[PDB]
């Protein structure tokens, strides 16, 4: 997210493990 | 003896010429442009600006 100078103060898949 | 009220013609031709000038623009700020991938706030951005 690009936001200005203004301030506050899933799957199953085939694998091997 | 009186005299007419005597008048001339002329001819005149129109002679072509013309300017030209140009520009152009960075391949990286192109799709900055027109391109509506940008979905929520890259349209409001500061470098879009």
């Amino acid at each position: 997210v690009i936001a200005n100078t203004n301030l506050v103060t899933s799957a199953r898949v085939r694998a091997d493990l | 003896p009186a005299d007419q009220p005597v008048h001339n013609y002329m001819i005149k031709r129109l002679d072509r010429r013309s300017l030209n000038a140009a520009f152009s623009i960075a391949v990286e700020a192109l799709g900055l442009i027109s391109g509506e991938n940008l979905d929520g706030t890259h349209i409001s951005s500061a470098m879009r600006l």
